[PDB]
C-alpha cells in the first residue's frame, strides 16, 4: 500500500489482520481482508461455474 | 526408495540427485568466448596449470570457457570428470574438450571447435548450457524429499 | 565484461578477426576497413547467476524518495546513519532479501548479506 | 550509425549486457546503411511490388510521420524525438529481458482511466 | 509518496478494548488520509462497522 | 507519455512542479509522478486518471 | 477472557519476531533455500506458516 | 483561543469531507466529467476537420434545454416535465 515503504515484508504490510473481528480491522487490514475476500467470492464463482457444468 | 533402505537420508539424497533433471545450465556460473589461439600457453593465467596437467601419465584458436560453480556443482552429487566426458560424448570429436581438475578452485571446461567460428561456439556454448544431460530423467524439475 | 568498441571513422560496430599468421586477436570494421588490435581476448561472456543491475537505481536523490524505508545501521566509510535501504533491483526469483543501503551523506552503497562477494556491486 | 543507434538505446556505455544483447540487431540491420535504404527497406514492407522507390521512400516517410508513435508528432523535424522514444521502448524491454525489471503490473490502476 | 493513515500517525498501557494498529515509523510522511473510511463506495457507506 | 527530454537536477523541477499545482498555478487534477531510481519524471493530465484527495503533510 | 487476550495478543506478537528473526535471517542471507525452492520461495512459505501457526 | 495553527485531530477530517461534498456533491465525477465536454472539448471537435476541399465551422452556442413541440412553440423544457 502506499501507506508502508519499500520493501516491506512485515506480516502487517504482507497482509496478515491481527485482529478479531469483534475488535475491529484496521483499514489495510480492512482492505487485505477486502482483497483476500475478493478472491474467494470471485472464484467461488469460479467453482460455482465449472461444477455446475462439471455435474452436468 | 526400495524397501532395505527407507531411512538412508543419504540414499533419498542419492536417488534425488539421480533423478532430477539437471543440465549444464545449472551448474556452470558463466561461458566466456576467448580468443586463445596458442593449445599450450595461454592468455589465461588460472588455466595455465590446468594444460600443464593435461600433459602427463585440429583445434580453433577460440576457445568455449566455462567456469562452473560447486555449490550446485557437488550438492548434485557431480565431477568434473563427469560433466566432462559428458560434454565430450555429446560433441562427438566435434569439439575438443578439457576440464581443471576437481581439487582446483575454479572448475573449468575449456572446449574448441575440431573461419566462422565465434558463431558455431555461441552455437555449442549454448547446445551445452541447455541441452546436454549432465544427470537425471529429462522433465524431472524438481525433487523434493520428504518424510 | 565485453565493453566493445566502435570504429574511430564511421562509427558502426568492430567484429572480432584473427590475425591468422601472428596468432593475435584483431576488430575489424565491417563498413569502413578500419581495424584495431583487442584489448582483452574476451570475445564474449554470458553471465547465468548475474549481478548487474542490483545496484540500479542509485541516484543523486535516492534518500529524497520519501516511499524508500529508512535504518540506522553504520557505512563502512562514513559512519551516518542517514540510511536509504532497498532490496536487489534485479527482478529474478532466484534473487535473495539482501539489503542495499544507500548513505545520504557520502551517497556509499553497502549490503546486509553477510555473503559479501563482491567490491564495486555495479 | 551503429554507435548513434546504440546510444539511443542504451543511456550506459558500461551496460556490456544489455549491448550484448542488441549485437545481433546491428547485425539484423546490417544490410541498410543509409535513411533512404532504410526508408526503402520499409517502403517495401508496406507496399505493393509495383511501386516505385520514390512513392515508396515517400509512403515509409509519412508512415513513420504519421502513424509511428503519433503521439509524439504528427509535423516533421521530429525524428531524433521518435528515434529517442523508440530507443527507450528498446531499452525498457530488454531491461525487462535482461531479468533487471518486473514485466509491468496489467492491473495497476494508475494505468487505467475511466472514461465518462 | 507515503501516506499516513489518520494524521495522529505523524505524531513523534495501549486499551485491551481496541484494536491492535501498527507503527509510525517513518519520518517520511508526504500525506496523510483525509479518513480512511473513505476508502468505501455509497453501498458500503451504510454497513455499520 | 510523451518524453519531451531530460532534466539534471529534477527535485528541484519536482518542487516548483508540485509547488505549482499546489497553487493552483498547474491544475490540481494534473498528476507529477517522479520514479527517483529510474531517472523519470512523468506529468500526467489527460483526463480518466481516477484520483482522490489527501492531506499533504509537508515539513 | 480479559487474559486470553493478553495470551493471544502475546502469541500473536510472539509470532511478529518470528517472522521478523527469519526476516534478518534472510536479509543477511542466511537463510538455505530448501532444496528445489527459492530463498524467497521458502522464506514466505515459513512466515505463512508461522503466521497461521499463530492464528491457530 | 483554539489555536488557528493547532494541529489536527482524527475528528476534524470529516469537516474536510464535508467541505469536499458541500462543494463537489456526490456525482461531481459525472458532471465535470459532462462540463468540461460541453464547455470545452465540444467545441474542440468543432475545429478538428473544420475544413473542407470551402465551409469552415466556428463557434459552438448551447442552449438551455428544449422541446421540438409538435404543433406549438419550442417550449422551456424542465427536467421533471420530461
Ligand atoms: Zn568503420
Ligand atoms: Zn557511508
Amino acid at each position: 500500500l502506499p501507506h508502508f515503504s519499500k520493501d516491506d515484508y512485515s506480516p502487517e504490510s504482507k497482509g496478515f489482520v491481527e485482529n478479531s473481528y469483534l475488535r475491529g480491522l484496521t483499514p489495510q487490514e480492512f482492505f487485505f481482508h477486502a482483497m483476500g475476500g475478493r478472491e474467494g467470492l470471485i472464484d467461488t464463482a469460479v467453482k460455482t461455474a465449472e461444477t455446475g457444468y462439471i455435474q452436468r | 526408495l526400495e524397501p532395505g533402505h527407507a531411512a538412508d537420508q543419504e540414499q533419498a539424497k542419492l536417488i534425488r540427485s539421480a533423478i532430477e533433471h539437471t543440465t549444464l545450465k545449472s551448474v556452470t556460473i558463466a561461458s566466456e568466448i576467448y580468443y586463445d589461439p596458442d593449445p599450450r600457453s595461454t592468455v589465461i593465467p588460472e588455466d595455465e596449470e590446468i594444460i600443464q596437467l593435461h600433459f602427463s601419465l585440429q583445434q580453433s584458436p577460440w576457445l568455449l570457457r566455462l567456469e562452473l560453480d560447486r555449490a550446485a556443482m557437488n550438492d548434485k552429487d557431480l565431477t568434473m570428470g563427469q560433466v566432462g566426458e559428458r560434454i565430450k560424448q555429446t560433441f562427438k570429436n566435434d569439439l575438443f574438450v578439457i576440464w581443471s581438475e576437481d581439487n582446483d578452485e575454479k572448475l573449468i571446461i575449456r572446449c574448441r571447435v575440431v573461419a566462422e567460428e565465434d558463431h558455431m561456439l555461441k552455437k555449442i556454448e549454448n547446445t551445452m548450457l541447455e541441452n546436454i544431460t549432465l544427470r537425471g530423467v529429462e522433465n524431472i524439475e524438481r525433487v523434493v524429499m520428504m518424510k | 565484461m565485453t565493453t566493445f568498441r566502435f570504429c574511430r571513422d564511421c562509427n558502426n560496430m568492430l567484429y572480432p578477426r584473427e590475425d591468422k599468421e601472428n596468432n593475435r586477436l584483431l576488430f575489424e570494421c565491417r563498413t569502413c576497413s578500419y581495424v584495431e588490435e583487442a584489448g582483452s581476448p574476451l570475445v564474449y561472456r554470458h553471465e547465468l547467476i548475474t549481478n548487474i543491475g542490483e545496484t540500479a537505481g542509485v541516484v543523486q536523490d535516492i534518500g529524497s524518495d520519501p516511499t524508500l524505508p529508512r535504518s540506522d545501521r553504520e557505512c563502512p566509510k562514513c559512519h551516518s546513519r542517514e540510511n536509504v535501504f532497498f532490496q536487489s533491483q534485479q527482478r529474478r526469483k532466484d534473487t535473495s532479501m539482501v539489503l542495499f543501503f544507500v548513505c545520504l551523506s557520502c551517497s556509499h552503497i553497502f549490503t546486509s548479506d553477510q555473503k559479501n562477494k563482491r567490491t564495486q556491486f555495479s | 550509425p551503429d554507435g548513434e543507434i546504440l546510444e539511443h538505446i542504451c543511456y550506459d556505455v558500461n551496460d556490456w549486457q544489455m549491448l550484448e544483447m542488441l549485437k545481433p540487431c546491428v547485425e539484423d540491420g546490417f544490410v541498410i546503411q543509409d535513411r533512404e535504404t532504410a526508408l526503402d527497406f520499409i517502403g517495401r514492407r508496406g507496399t505493393a511490388l509495383g511501386i516505385k522507390k520514390e512513392k515508396r521512400i515517400q509512403y515509409a516517410k509519412d508512415i513513420l510521420q504519421k502513424e509511428f508513435l503519433p503521439h509524439i508528432t504528427q509535423l516533421e523535424g521530429f525524428e531524433s524525438r521518435k528515434a529517442f522514444f523508440l530507443g527507450y521502448m528498446i531499452n525498457r524491454l530488454l531491461l525487462c529481458a535482461l531479468d533487471r525489471k518486473d514485466q509491468d503490473d496489467r492491473d495497476h490502476f494508475g494505468k487505467k482511466r475511466l472514461d465518462l | 509518496i507515503l501516506i499516513a493513515m489518520q494524521p495522529e500517525d505523524l505524531e513523534p498501557d495501549v486499551d485491551p478494548a481496541k484494536r491492535i494498529r501498527v507503527s509510525h515509523h517513518a519520518t517520511t510522511f508526504t500525506h496523510c488520509e483525509i479518513h480512511p473510511s473513505m476508502i468505501l463506495g455509497v453501498a458500503a457507506s451504510i454497513i455499520p462497522f | 507519455g510523451v518524453w519531451h527530454g531530460v532534466h539534471r537536477n529534477p527535485a528541484r523541477l519536482m518542487e516548483t512542479l508540485r509547488t505549482l499545482r499546489r497553487k493552483g498555478d498547474i491544475n490540481p487534477e494534473v498528476s507529477m509522478i517522479r520514479d527517483i531510481r529510474e531517472k523519470e519524471l512523468k506529468i500526467f493530465t489527460d483526463a480518466g486518471r481516477v484520483y482522490r484527495p489527501l492531506f499533504i503533510v509537508e515539513d | 477472557d480479559g487474559p486470553t487476550m493478553r495470551e493471544i495478543t502475546e502469541t500473536i506478537a510472539e509470532a511478529k519476531k518470528k517472522v521478523l528473526d527469519v526476516t534478518k535471517e534472510a536479509q543477511a542471507n542466511l537463510l538455505t533455500a530448501k532444496h528445489g525452492m527459492t530463498l524467497r520461495e521458502s522464506f514466505e512459505d515459513n512466515v505463512v506458516r508461522f503466521l497461521n501457526e499463530a492464528r491457530d | 483561543f483554539e489555536d488557528e495553527s493547532a494541529p489536527i485531530t482524527a475528528e476534524d477530517s470529516w469537516a474536510v469531507i464535508s467541505a469536499f461534498f458541500r462543494e463537489k456533491g456526490l456525482v461531481s465525477q459525472q458532471l465535470d466529467s459532462f462540463n468540461q465536454f460541453v464547455d470545452y472539448t465540444l467545441q474542440d471537435i468543432i475545429c478538428e476537420d473544420s475544413t473542407l476541399i470551402e465551409i469552415s465551422f466556428g463557434k459552438i452556442y448551447v442552449t438551455k434545454p428544449m422541446v421540438n413541440e409538435s404543433d406549438g412553440v419550442t417550449h422551456a423544457l424542465y427536467p421533471q416535465e420530461a
